[PDB]
DNA sequence: ACGTATGCTATAATGTGTGCAGTCTGACGCGG
DNA sequence: TCCGCGTCAGACTCGTAGGATTATAGCATACGTG
C-alpha cells in the first residue's frame, strides 16, 4: 500500500480479487487522436494514409503531376493555458512537402525535366489535450464516438413488404466505406433483381452480362447439370441418389433389374441408401418427364449449324424429338428443385430484356443517366467507376474483413475493389439462405454496429480538403504555363481548413464538453451515440436498435442513456469495454485452460463471444485450480443455462464489465430497479460539485480511479519529498533511482486555480499534500474539484431519516435542516464571465472611458479612470462592470428632452450609452478581468496596469525556474564532485557561479560535469527566449472579428445558497425540490440530541423499488458509527496501541474482504494520520454487484454499537415528545444537481416584442413570456372563460393597439378588455396573398 | 423519358452544329453583315463551349443552369463583334467572353446587400495576398500583415474585411435542433413594449398639465420655441416672428418659465430624482 | 423473456439477473417516449373534430 | 436585419426572390436580343423553377439548397403545419403577465390558495403599482413609479401586496391534457424564489415535486378576475368532467 | 471630379453527373 | 373495374444550450449629379 492510501482507507467488501485492475478510462479518445497525428512510415494511417490515397494528383492532360513526400506538424502557436483565454484554436502548422514533376509529350516519358520541390501549408489542425479534448475557440470541447452500420455485405429480408403475399423477402446490400451500394432483392415471383444505390429495380442477371456473361455460363455458375442420355430407342438420365429427395416419384422408377418406388409415392431416406448402395448411375425415363425441365447450353444442329433450342428454354415432346434427330443424344439440364436448389436466375434472365455485355451496360447506364444517348466508352466508363476502380470505391480493410467472412472467405486482408467473383459470391448466398441453408445476419448485433472514434472521422474529414484541393490543381495544372507555376500557388490552404473545422465546430458529435463534474467529463469522453452524419435520425430511429441486445454484454452500458427521444441510440462505453483494432467491441475474459482457471485474459470480438460459453463471475474459484462446484452458471449463442467443469471455456473477469462508469459508482445497484438506476447514473453526472468536498461514506471504490483518469487532479509523474507546497503550485524533488541523470529532477506542477467551467461553476486544485512529504511515483499531488484524497466527491453525505413531516416531503419533496445551510455544506460556486465590446458603428468608433453621460457617482466608484472595476470590488445588478459608450447620430431629441435636456443641462456628448452592467439579480466578486485590444488603438491605463503584472510576475516565475533549476543542477553537482576529491567546507568556501570552474579526474563523472555545466549554459541561454516569448505575447495585439475594436472580459464569482425550488437527489434516482429548509428547533433527533440534516418520504421508495439508498443509508450509519467511536478515542486522547486493536477489528470483518489490511505494518505516526480521516466515518467500498450484504452490514453496526435494525428512536423537534414509533436514520451521499431555481425563476409584465408574429419572445434568456399553447388554450374553451382567452390572444401577445392600451386601463384601475385583432394574422392574409390567392376579410 | 431541365437543353446542344475553321468564316462574315440564320447558328454551334466553361465557374455564385444562361450574353456579344477576316479561331476569342460574363454576373447575384465591381475587385486582391502570406507565415493572416505586404492603409484593408462578411438566414435553426430559429429570438428594434409607450405618454401629459400652471405670456414664449404647442420649433431669436418681437425679452421669459417650472420639480417630487433620467 | 428474474431488490440480483431486467426496463421506457405521440395526437385529432 | 455584430441576417424569401427577378429579367434581356429558341427554352424552364421553387420549394423536384447545406424556407412553408403561423404564431402565443418557476409543496395552504414569490409577483403585478401608486398620490407620474418599485423600497411591498388580495392567478403544468390542467388561487407572497401549491389538486396537474415548473398567468381584467374566481377556481372545480368523480383526493 | 458601369482582350479550347440511400402506416391517383 | 405501386400526409407540450464559409482579371472609356 501506498502513502497518498495510508492517510485514508476504504473497507472492501470484495470477494472477487481483481484479476484485472480497472484500465485508464479514457483510453479511445487519446489513443483515437493519437492514430491520426501518427506518421507511420508504410501501414499508412490518418494523415499518411490521406495523402497516399488522393495523392499523387496529376493533370487532366497527364503531362504534370504534384506527388506528395513527406508532412510536419510545428509546436503549437498557443499553448493550452493561453488558447483557453484568448479564444482561438489550440492548432499545430501543417507543412507538406510536395513534389512537381512534368513529363515531355512527344518524348515518352521525360519525368526527369523539372522535379520542383518545396514545403507548402495548408490548414491548421485542432490538436488533442492530455484529458481528451479539443479547444475551440477558447472551449474544451469533445468529439464523440460515433456508432454506424460497418461496411461490407449484409443479408436482410422485411419480414412482409407486402402482407397482401406475406412472402418473406430476402435481400443481400454491399456496404462500401466510399462509393456506390450493392443490392440484390427477390420479388412476390422470387426474381432476383439488382438495384444499385436503391435506384431502379434491373433484373439480377443484367449486372452478369455486364461482366462478360452468356446465358450458358450464368446457368453453369448458380445450377448443376442433369444430364440426359437417348440410347437407341430407350430416353435415359443421370441420378445422383442424392436429389430425388423429398420429392414424389412422377414416374415409375426402375433400374438395372429393380422398381424402387411406385408412381406418386414419397421417397424416403430409405429409398435413397437402397438407390446409393446399390450404385445407380443411369435410369431409364419417359418423355413426358423433360417436358417442363430447362436445357442448360445452347444446341446447333451439327448439320444446318442453327440453334434448335437456346440456352435456358423450357424443353418440350417436340424440341426434344427435334434435337434427338439433330445428332445430340447427351442433353444438359438444369437441377430445378422448388424446395432446395431454387430455379431464380432461370425465371428472372426471362424477365431481363437484355442481350449481350455491351446491351448489359447500356440498361445499367440509363438506370442511373436516363436522358444522354449512350457511347461504348460512356457505357463502360460509368459501370467500372461504380464498383470497379480504385478512385470511386473502397471497401476498406474492416470492408473486405466483414466482406469475407460473411462469404465464409479464405482470405482476412484483400482488395478494395469487388471483383466478378465477390458479386457472384453474393448472389449466391442470398440464394442459399432463400434456399433453407444459411442465416441472415442481425443490425442490432455489436457484429455489425461499428464504432468510428475522432482520429478516424479527422482523417475522413481531412481527405475531402484533399479532395477539393485536388479539383483546383488539375484545372491549373492543364491550361496554366507549365514551368513558370508553382505547386503552392495551385494549393489551397483555405478549403482544408475550412473542412476541418467544419468537424470541429458545426458537426454533431463536436459539442461543448459537458464540464460540470469529473464524471460528467469522463463519461461524456466515454460516450458513443448513432446520430450526426453516416448515421440514423430520432425521425428515422426504430425500437430494436434502442433495445439493449445481449452482444452489449461486457462491451456497452445496459443501464447508461438519456430517457430523452435520443433514449437508446446514445451509449457510455462499459467499464472493462475496448475497441477492437478493426472497429467492433471487445470484453476481457479469463481463459479456462483444462478446467484451470488460468489468469491469461483475451478480448474476445463481438463474434466469437457466441462461439464460445462463457462462465459468470458469480462461480467459484478453488484459489487456484477450478471451479468449486460441478455445475456452473454461465451463457452463450445469447442465451443462458448450467454446464459441466469441462464444457466451461471462457469466465467473466470481474463482476463490474456488464455496466459503465456511470453505474460503476452507484453503490448497492443490486437492490435497484434499472429504470431508477439509469435516472440516478443520468442525475450522479448533473452533480454540482461543492464549496467543500466531502468524500462519500458509502461508495464503490471506482471512486479514486475516476477522479484521477478525469485529468482534473493533478498527480505525481515521478515519486519523492514535496521540496515546496503553495496554493497555486507544488514542486517536488525527485528520489535518486527514478531521477534522470542529465536534468536536474525537480518537477513543476503549477494548479489550475479558480476560473470558469463551461456550465459556469467552480474549478480549483487545492494541494491535498503537506509541505516536505515524501510521495510515491503515481500518488495525486493536488485534489480537484469534486475529490477528496484522490477519491471522488460528487456531492455530500449527511444524516437522513426516512419518515413523513407534514407534507413538506409530500411528492418526494426534501425537508433539509437550517443546520446544513448553517455549515454552507451544499452552497455552490457560480463563476459567470461578462464582456464589453467596443464596435465599430457607421457613426464612428466606440471606445472605453470613465467617461458616459447620465450617470450617478455612485456606478463610477466602483471603476477607475480607464472605465473597468477593479479586483476584488462587490457588485450587484445596476452596477457597472465596463464603461462603453458608442457614436449617437442624427438622434432626433425630441421637444421633451431637448427641453429636459436644456433644463436640468448635462448635454450628452454626441456619443450613445452602452456600458457592461451587472445583470439585474446577479451578485459576487470580480476575481480577475482580460483586456483584448486589435494590435493598434492606444490603450487603456489599466489595461497597461495589467500588462504590468503578467510582465513582473512572468519575470519572477521564469527567474523561479531558473534559480530552483540551477539548484538541483548544482544538487547533483556537489555530489559528483566528492567521489573523488573529497574536500567538504573547503570547497564551499567561494560562490557557487565558480564550481563549473573546478573538475574531477578522467572519469564518466567528469563527462556528467560537462553534461551539467553545458546543460546549465543551455538552461541561461534558454531562459532569455523564454522570457522573449512571454514579453512579446503580453505585448502583442490580438485579432478581433471586423467592426471590433477592442473588449474587456470581466470575471464574477457568484456563491449561491440553497434554497426552497432548489433539486437535489442521492444516486438511485431518488429526486426531489426542497420546499423548506427547516429551522434546527423543528428538526427530529435522536435520544442523544444530535439532529437530522435531511428527512425524505418513505413513500418515494417502495413505487420507485430503488432500495439501493436504504442500504446506503444503512451502511452510512454503520461507517458513521465507526468514525464517531474512533472520533470518541480522538478526542479522549487514548492511545496507539488501542486505535491499532480496534480498528484492525474493522477492516477485518467482512467474510472473505477482498483487502486484509494488517495494522502492525503500519507505524505509529501513520496510524494516527489514518485515524484523524476516518473519526468522520469510515470510507466504505461496495462494489457493484459484488458489494455487502445484510449480514455484514449488521455485523458492522454492532461494532458501531449501532442498532441491528437501522431504526433509531426519534423525537420530534417543534414538540419533544417521541414520535410514536422509530424510523431509519443514516448518512446518505446526496447530490446538487445543476437545476438550481436562481436559474430557473422567471417573470414577465410587458418587455422585448417579437420581429414578425409581434408576440413576446421567447425565455428568461430574452425575457419573453411563457407560451400558452393550443392545449393550453382548449383548456379556457373546456371552462368557458372566453376573455381570459382572448386576453392571452390579443392584449397579452399582438394586439399592438390593446397591448399599450390595457396597459394604460389597469395604472388607471379599469381592467377594462380593448380588443382590436393580432398582427400575426394579419401577417397571415398578406402571406397568403403573396402565395397569388384572394383572401379578404369580407365584412357583415 | 427526361424530365431535368437540365438534361433537356443539354440533349438539345447535343444536337447542334461543330463547326470547321473555314466554317466558322463562312458563317461569321455573313453574320456581320447580318444573314439572321447565320447569327442563329454559331450561337446554337458554341452552346456546348459554353457549358465546359461553366464546369470549372461553378459552386460560387448562383446554380450550374444560371452559369451556362449568363455563359450564353457572353458567346452572343462575342458573335456580335467578331472578326472573320483575321487568321485566328473563333473558339479561342469566345473564351475571353464566355469567362468574363460569367465572373461579372456572379459578382453581383452571389451576395444579398448588392456589392460593386470597385469594392469588389480590391478585395480579391487583398484575398489571393492572403494566400502567399498564409502559406508562408503558416498563419492566417491579419489585416496588419496583408498591410504591410502591400504597404497600403490600415482601415482600407479592415474596411475592405468588413466588406467580406457573410449573412446567415432569420430562418435558420439553432444548435443541431430546430427547435427555434433566430426570428423566435431576435427583438423588434421600433416598438418599445406599453411600458416604454405609456412612459412618454404619461410624462408628456404631465408637461402639458405644468405649462397651464405657468404665466400666459410664458407658456406661448417657451412652448412656442421649442415647438411644443407651436407648429415649428423656433430659436430665441425667431420667436420675434409671433409677437413677442424681441430678443432680450424672450431670452429673459424663456429662462422664467423654465426657473418656475424647475420648483414645480422639485415639489411634485423629480428635481433629482428625474435628474439621473 | 422465457427466463424471469427469480431474485428482489433486497436479497440482490446477480450480473445477468440486471441485464435480463435491462431489456423490460429500456423498452418499457422507450414506450413512455415514443408512444406518447399517438395518444396526444389523438387527442388533438378528436379536439378538432368536437 | 443587422445583427449587433455588424454581421446582417435575410430571410430566405429574400433570396428566392433575388432567383425569380433575376431569371425574368434575363428573359426580357434574351427576348431583346432575339436569341434562338433553345436559350429562351432554358430560360423559360429557370424562370418556371424559381417561381414553383418560391410558393413551394420541396415539391416538384428537389428543394433548392442555400448557404448551410439546407433547403430554402418558401412561402408556402410559413403557412404548413407546425412550424407554420397557424399552429406555431396564432392558436398558440408566449403571453404577457407571465411567469413559471419550480414548484415546491404548500401543506399550509388551503384549497383556494398558492404560494406565490414576492420578486415573481412584483414583476408580474407591475403596472398594477403603477396604477395604485397615482391614486394614493405617491407617484406624479408612472416613470416615478418605475424607479420607486426598481428601489425595491419598504412602502412598495406593501402597495404591491395590497393590490394581489383577492386577486386570483391562473397557475398552468405542462402538459395541459384536459381543462384542469389550469386552476385559478388566490396568492399569498413568499419570500423565496419557489412556488408553493396546494397537494389535493396536484392530482389534476399530476404535478410531482421533484423538479416540476408550473407558469403563472394574471388575470388583467376584471372579468377575467370573475372568470377565474367563478370558473377556474380550484374550490369550483372538483370532480373530473370525464367522469363524476372526485380528482381532489388525498394521497 | 467622383462613383458607378460598361467594354474588350484574337493559340486552341465545343454534351453535366456527385453524394445519402433501417420510417411507416394509410390513402389515393394514373396506367396496365 | 380491379390491382399494383407511385406519391404524399401525419408522428404529444412547455421549459434550456451555443457559432462561421469561397471568390469572382485588369485596365480604359461610358453613364449620372454637385
Ligand atoms: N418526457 C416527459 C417527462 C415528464 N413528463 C411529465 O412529467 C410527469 C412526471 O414525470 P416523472 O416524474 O418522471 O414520473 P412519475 O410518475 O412522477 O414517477 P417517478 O416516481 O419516477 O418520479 C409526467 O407524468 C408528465 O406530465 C412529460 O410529459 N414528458
Ligand atoms: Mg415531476
Ligand atoms: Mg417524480
Amino acid at each position: 500500500y501506498s502513502y497518498t492510501e495510508k492517510k485514508r482507507i476504504r473497507k472492501d467488501f470484495g470477494k472477487r480479487p481483481q484479476v484485472l485492475d480497472v484500465p485508464y478510462l479514457l483510453s479511445i479518445q487519446l489513443d483515437s487522436f493519437q492514430k491520426f497525428i501518427e506518421q507511420d512510415p508504410e501501414g499508412q494511417y490518418g494523415l499518411e494514409a490521406a495523402f497516399r490515397s488522393v495523392f499523387p494528383i496529376q493533370s487532366y492532360s497527364g503531362n504534370s503531376e504534384l506527388q506528395y513526400v513527406s508532412y510536419r506538424l510545428g509546436e503549437p502557436v498557443f499553448d493550452v493555458q493561453e488558447c483557453q483565454i484568448r479564444g482561438v484554436t489550440y492548432s499545430a502548422p501543417l507543412r507538406v512537402k510536395l513534389r512537381l514533376v512534368i513529363y515531355e509529350r512527344e518524348a515518352p516519358e521525360g519525368t526527369v525535366k523539372d522535379i520542383k520541390e518545396q514545403e507548402v501549408y495548408m490548414g491548421e489542425i485542432p490538436l488533442m489535450t492530455d484529458n481528451g479534448t479539443f479547444v475551440i475557440n477558447g472551449t474544451e470541447r469533445v468529439i464523440v464516438s460515433q456508432l454506424h452500420r460497418s461496411p461490407g455485405v449484409f443479408f436482410d429480408s422485411d419480414k412482409g413488404k407486402t402482407h397482401s403475399s406475406g412472402k418473406v423477402l430476402y435481400n443481400a446490400r454491399i456496404i462500401p466505406y466510399r462509393g456506390s451500394w450493392l443490392d440484390f432483392e427477390f420479388d412476390p415471383k422470387d426474381n432476383l433483381f439488382v438495384r444499385i444505390d436503391r435506384r431502379r429495380k434491373l433484373p439480377a442477371t443484367i449486372i452478369l452480362r455486364a461482366l462478360n456473361y452468356t446465358t450458358e455460363q450464368i446457368l453453369d455458375l448458380f445450377f448443376e447439370k442433369v444430364i440426359f442420355e437417348i440410347r437407341d430407342n430407350k430416353l435415359q438420365m443421370e441420378l445422383v441418389p442424392e436429389r430425388l429427395r423429398g420429392e414424389t416419384a412422377s414416374f415409375d422408377i426402375e433400374a438395372n433389374g429393380k422398381v424402387y418406388v411406385e408412381k406418386g409415392r414419397r421417397i424416403t431416406a430409405r429409398h435413397i441408401r437402397q438407390l446409393e448402395k446399390d450404385d445407380v448411375k443411369l435410369i431409364e425415363v419417359p418423355v413426358e418427364y423433360i417436358a417442363g425441365k430447362v436445357v442448360a447450353k445452347d444446341y446447333i444442329d451439327e448439320s444446318t449449324g442453327e440453334l434448335i433450342c437456346a440456352a435456358n428454354m423450357e424443353l418440350s415432346l417436340d424440341l426434344l424429338a427435334k434435337l434427338s434427330q439433330s445428332g445430340h443424344k447427351r442433353i444438359e439440364t438444369l437441377f430445378t428443385n422448388d424446395l432446395d436448389h431454387g430455379p431464380y436466375i432461370s425465371e428472372t434472365l426471362r424477365v431481363d430484356p437484355t442481350n449481350d455485355r455491351l446491351s448489359a451496360l447500356v440498361e445499367i447506364y440509363r438506370m442511373m443517366r436516363p436522358g444522354e444517348p449512350p457511347t461504348r466508352e460512356a457505357a463502360e466508363s460509368l459501370f467500372e467507376n461504380l464498383f470497379f476502380s480504385e478512385d470511386r470505391y473502397d471497401l476498406s480493410a474492416v470492408g473486405r474483413m466483414k466482406f469475407n467472412r460473411s462469404l465464409l472467405r479464405e482470405e482476412i486482408e484483400g482488395s478494395g475493389i469487388l471483383s466478378k467473383d465477390d458479386i457472384i459470391d453474393v448472389m449466391k448466398k442470398l440464394i442459399d439462405i432463400r434456399n433453407g441453408k444459411g442465416e441472415v445476419d442481425d443490425i442490432d448485433h455489436l457484429g455489425n454496429r461499428r464504432i468510428r472514434s475522432v482520429g478516424e472521422m479527422a482523417e475522413n474529414q481531412f481527405r475531402v480538403g484533399l479532395v477539393r484541393v485536388e479539383r483546383a490543381v488539375k484545372e491549373r495544372l492543364s491550361l496554366g504555363d507549365l514551368d513558370t507555376l508553382m505547386p503552392q500557388d495551385m494549393i489551397n490552404a483555405k478549403p482544408i481548413s475550412a473542412a476541418v473545422k467544419e468537424f470541429f465546430g458545426s458537426s454533431q458529435l463536436s459539442q461543448f464538453m459537458d464540464q460540470n463534474n469529473p464524471l460528467s467529463e469522463i463519461t461524456h469522453k466515454r460516450r458513443i451515440s448513432a446520430l450526426g452524419p453516416g448515421g440514423l435520425t430520432r425521425e428515422r430511429a426504430g425500437f430494436e436498435v434502442r433495445d439493449v441486445h445481449p452482444t452489449h454484454y461486457g462491451r456497452v452500458c445496459p443501464i447508461e442513456t438519456p430517457e430523452g427521444p435520443n433514449i437508446g441510440l446514445i451509449n457510455s462505453l462499459s467499464v472493462y469495454a475496448q475497441t477492437n483494432e478493426y472497429g467492433f467491441l471487445e470484453t476481457p475474459y479469463r481463459k479456462v485452460t483444462d478446467g484451470v482457471v488460468t489468469d491469461e485474459i483475451h478480448y474476445l470480438s463481438a463474434i466469437e463471444e457466441g462461439n464460445y460459453v462463457i462462465a459468470q463471475a458469480n462461480s467459484n474459484l478453488d484459489e487456484e485450480g477450478h471451479f468449486v462446484e460441478d455445475l456452473v452458471t454461465c451463457r452463450s449463442k445469447g442465451e443462458s443455462s448450467l454446464f459441466s467443469r469441462d464444457q466451461v471455456d471462457y469466465m467473466d473477469v470481474s463482476t463490474q464489465q456488464v455496466v459503465s462508469v456511470g453505474a460503476s459508482l452507484i453503490p448497492f445497484l443490486e437492490h435497484d430497479d434499472a429504470n431508477r438506476a439509469l435516472m440516478g447514473a443520468n442525475m450522479q453526472r448533473q452533480a454540482v460539485p461543492t464549496l467543500r468536498a466531502d468524500k462519500p461514506l458509502v461508495g464503490t471504490g471506482m471512486e479514486r480511479a475516476v477522479a484521477v483518469d478525469s485529468g482534473v487532479t493533478a498527480v505525481a509523474k515521478r515519486g519523492g519529498v514535496v521540496q515546496y507546497v503553495d496554493a497555486s503550485r507544488i514542486v517536488i524533488k525527485v528520489n535518486e533511482d527514478e531521477m534522470y541523470p542529465g536534468e536536474a529532477g525537480i518537477d513543476i506542477y503549477n494548479l489550475t486555480k479558480y476560473t470558469r467551467s463551461n456550465q459556469n461553476t467552480c474549478i480549483n486544485q487545492m494541494p491535498c499534500v503537506s509541505l516536505g512529504e515524501p510521495v510515491e511515483r503515481g500518488d495525486v499531488l493536488a485534489d480537484g474539484p469534486s475529490t477528496d484524497l484522490g477519491e471522488l466527491a460528487l456531492g455530500q453525505n449527511m444524516r437522513v431519516a426516512f419518515m413523513p413531516w407534514n407534507g413538506y416531503n409530500f411528492e418526494d419533496s426534501i425537508l433539509v435542516s437550517e443546520r446544513v445551510v448553517q455549515e454552507d455544506r451544499f452552497t455552490t460556486i457560480h463563476i459567470q464571465e461578462l464582456a464589453c465590446v467596443s464596435r465599430d458603428t457607421k457613426l464612428g468608433p466606440e471606445e472605453i472611458t470613465a467617461d458616459i453621460p447620465n450617470v450617478g457617482e455612485a456606478a463610477l466608484s466602483k471603476l477607475d479612470e480607464s472605465g473597468i472595476v477593479y479586483i476584488g470590488a462587490e457588485v450587484t445588478g445596476g452596477d457597472i462592470l465596463v464603461g462603453k459608450v458608442t457614436p449617437k447620430g442624427e438622434t432626433q431629441l425630441t421637444p421633451e428632452e431637448k427641453l429636459l435636456r436644456a433644463i436640468f443641462g448635462e448635454k450628452a456628448s454626441d456619443v450613445k450609452d452602452s456600458s457592461l452592467r451587472v445583470p439585474n439579480g446577479v451578485s459576487g466578486t470580480v476575481i480577475d478581468v482580460q483586456v483584448f485590444t486589435r494590435d493598434g488603438v492606444e490603450k487603456d491605463k489599466r489595461a497597461l496596469e495589467i500588462e504590468e503584472m503578467q510582465l513582473k510576475q512572468a519575470k519572477k516565475d521564469l527567474s523561479e525556474e531558473l534559480q530552483i533549476l540551477e539548484a538541483g543542477l548544482f544538487s547533483r553537482i556537489r555530489a559528483v564532485l566528492v567521489a573523488g576529491g573529497v574536500e567538504a567546507e573547503k570547497l564551499d568556501k567561494l560562490p557557487r557561479d565558480r564550481w563549473l570552474e573546478l573538475g574531477l579526474t578522467d572519469e564518466e563523472k567528469q563527462n556528467q560535469l560537462e553534461q551539467l555545466a553545458e546543460q546549465y549554459d543551455e538552461l541561461k541561454h534558454e531562459f532569455e527566449k523564454k522570457l522573449e516569448a512571454k514579453r512579446r505575447k503580453i505585448t502583442q495585439g490580438d485579432d478581433l472579428a471586423p467592426g471590433v475594436l477592442k473588449i474587456v472580459k470581466v470575471y464574477l464569482a457568484v456563491k449561491r445558497r440553497i434554497q426552497p425550488g432548489d433539486k437535489m437527489a442521492g444516486r438511485h434516482g431518488n429526486k426531489g425540490v426542497i420546499s423548506k429548509i427547516n429551522p434546527i428547533e423543528d428538526m427530529p433527533y435522536d435520544e442523544n440530541g444530535t439532529p437530522v440534516d435531511i428527512v425524505l418520504n418513505p413513500l418515494g421508495v417502495p413505487s420507485r423499488m430503488n432500495i439501493g439508498q436504504i442500504l446506503e443509508t444503512h451502511l452510512g450509519m454503520a461507517a458513521k458509527g465507526i468514525g464517531d467511536k474512533i472520533n470518541a478515542m480522538l478526542k479522549q486522547q487514548q492511545e496507539v496501541a488501542k486505535l491499532r486493536e480496534f480498528i484492525q477489528r474493522a477492516y477485518d470483518l467482512g467474510a472473505d474482504v477482498r483487502q486484509k489490511v494488517d495494522l502492525s505494518t503500519f507505524s505509529d505516526e501513520e496510524v494516527m494520520r489514518l485515524a484523524e480521516n476516518l473519526r468522520k466515518g469510515m470510507p466504505i467500498a461496495t462494489p457493484v454487484f459484488d458489494g455487502a450484504k445484510e449480514a455484514e452490514i449488521k455485523e458492522l453496526l454492532k461494532l458501531g454499537d449501532l442498532p441491528t435494525s437501522g431504526q433509531i428512536r426519534l423525537y420530534d423537534g417543534r414538540t419533544g415528545e417521541q414520535f410514536e414509533r422509530p424510523v431509519t436514520v443514516g448518512y446518505m451521499y446526496m447530490l446538487k444537481l445543476n437545476h438550481l431555481v436562481d436559474d430557473k425563476m422567471h417573470a414577465r409584465s410587458t418587455g422585448s416584442y417579437s420581429l414578425v408574429t409581434q408576440q413576446p419572445l421567447g425565455g428568461k434568456a430574452q425575457f419573453g413570456g411563457q407560451r400558452f399553447g393550443e392545449m393550453e388554450v382548449w383548456a379556457l374553451e373546456a371552462y368557458g372563460a372566453a376573455y381570459t382567452l382572448q386576453e392571452m390572444l390579443t392584449v397579452k401577445s399582438d394586439d399592438v393597439n390593446g397591448r399599450t392600451k390595457m396597459y394604460k386601463n389597469i395604472v388607471d384601475g379599469n381592467h377594462q378588455m380593448e380588443p382590436g385583432m393580432p398582427e400575426s394574422f394579419n401577417v397571415l392574409l398578406k402571406e397568403i396573398r403573396s402565395l397569388g390567392i384572394n383572401i379578404e376579410l369580407e365584412d357583415e | 423519358r427526361v424530365l431535368d431541365a437540365t438534361q433537356l437543353y443539354l440533349g438539345e446542344i447535343g444536337y447542334s452544329p461543330l463547326l470547321t475553321a473555314e466554317e466558322e468564316v463562312y458563317f461569321a462574315r455573313r453574320a456581320l453583315r447580318g444573314d439572321v440564320a447565320s447569327r442563329r447558328r454559331m450561337i446554337e454551334s458554341n452552346l456546348r463551349l459554353v457549358v465546359k466553361i461553366a464546369r470549372r465557374y461553378g459552386n460560387r455564385g448562383l446554380a450550374l443552369l444560371d452559369l451556362i444562361e449568363e455563359g450564353n450574353l457572353g458567346l452572343i456579344r462575342a458573335v456580335e463583334k467578331f472578326d472573320p477576316e483575321r487568321g485566328f479561331r473563333f473558339s479561342t476569342y469566345a473564351t475571353w467572353w464566355i469567362r468574363q460574363t460569367i465572373e461579372r454576373a456572379i459578382m453581383n447575384q452571389t451576395r444579398t446587400i448588392r456589392l460593386p465591381i470597385h469594392i469588389v475587385k480590391e478585395l480579391n486582391v487583398y484575398l489571393r495576398t492572403a494566400r502567399e502570406l498564409s502559406h508562408k507565415l503558416d498563419h492566417e493572416p491579419s489585416a496588419e500583415e496583408i498591410a504591410e505586404q502591400l504597404d497600403k492603409p490600415v482601415d482600407d484593408v479592415s474596411r475592405m474585411l468588413r466588406l467580406n462578411e457573410r449573412i446567415t438566414s432569420v430562418d435558420t435553426p439553432l444548435g443541431g435542433d430546430s427547435e427555434k430559429a433566430l426570428l423566435d429570438i431576435l427583438a423588434d428594434e421600433k416598438e418599445n413594449g406599453p411600458e416604454d409607450t405609456t412612459q412618454d405618454d404619461d410624462m408628456k401629459q404631465s408637461i402639458v398639465k405644468w405649462l397651464f400652471e405657468l404665466n400666459a405670456k410664458q407658456r406661448e414664449v417657451l412652448a412656442r420655441r421649442f415647438g411644443l404647442l407651436g407648429y415649428e420649433a423656433a430659436t430665441l431669436e425667431d420667436v420675434g416672428r409671433e409677437i413677442g418681437l424681441t430678443r432680450e425679452r424672450v431670452r429673459q421669459i424663456q429662462v422664467e418659465g423654465l426657473r418656475r417650472l424647475r420648483e414645480i420639480l422639485q415639489t411634485q417630487g423629480l428635481n433629482i430624482e428625474a435628474l439621473f433620467l | 423473456i422465457e427466463t424471469p428474474i427469480t431474485a428482489n431488490f433486497r436479497e440482490g440480483l446477480n450480473v445477468l439477473q440486471y441485464f435480463i431486467s435491462t431489456h423490460g426496463a429500456r423498452k418499457g421506457l422507450a414506450d413512455t417516449a415514443l408512444k406518447t405521440a399517438n395518444s396526444g395526437y389523438l387527442t388533438r385529432r378528436l379536439v378538432d373534430v368536437a | 436585419v443587422p445583427l449587433d455584430g455588424g454581421r446582417f441576417a435575410t430571410s430566405d424569401l429574400n433570396d428566392l426572390y433575388r432567383r425569380v427577378i433575376n431569371r425574368n429579367n434575363r428573359l426580357k434581356r434574351l427576348l431583346d436580343l432575339a436569341a434562338p429558341d433553345i436559350i429562351v427554352r432554358n430560360e423559360k424552364r429557370m424562370l418556371q423553377e424559381a417561381v414553383d421553387a418560391l410558393l413551394d420549394n420541396g415539391r416538384r423536384g428537389r428543394a433548392i439548397t442555400g448557404s448551410n447545406k439546407r433547403p430554402l424556407k418558401s412561402l408556402a412553408d410559413m403557412i404548413k403545419g407546425k412550424q407554420g403561423r397557424f399552429r406555431q404564431n396564432l392558436l398558440g402565443k408566449r403571453v404577457d403577465y407571465s411567469g413559471r418557476s419550480v414548484i415546491t409543496v404548500g401543506p399550509y395552504l388551503r384549497l383556494h390558495q398558492c404560494g406565490l414569490p414576492k420578486k415573481m409577483a412584483l414583476e408580474l403585478f407591475k403596472p398594477f403599482i403603477y396604477g395604485k401608486l397615482e391614486l394614493r398620490g405617491l407617484a406624479t407620474t408612472i416613470k416615478a413609479a418605475k424607479k420607486m418599485v426598481e428601489r425595491e423600497e419598504a412602502v412598495v411591498w406593501d402597495i404591491l401586496d395590497e393590490v394581489i388580495r383577492e386577486h386570483p392567478v391562473l397557475l398552468n403544468r405542462a402538459p395541459t391534457l384536459h381543462r384542469l390542467g389550469i386552476q385559478a388561487f388566490e396568492p399569498v407572497l413568499i419570500e423565496g424564489k419557489a412556488i408553493q401549491l396546494h397537494p389535493l389538486v396536484c392530482a389534476a396537474y399530476n404535478a410531482d415535486f421533484d423538479g416540476d415548473q408550473m407558469a403563472v398567468h394574471v388575470p388583467l381584467t376584471l372579468e377575467a378576475q370573475l372568470e377565474a374566481r367563478a370558473l377556474m377556481m380550484s374550490t369550483n372545480n372538483i370532480l373530473s368532467p370525464a367522469n363524476g368523480e372526485p380528482i381532489i383526493v388525498p394521497s
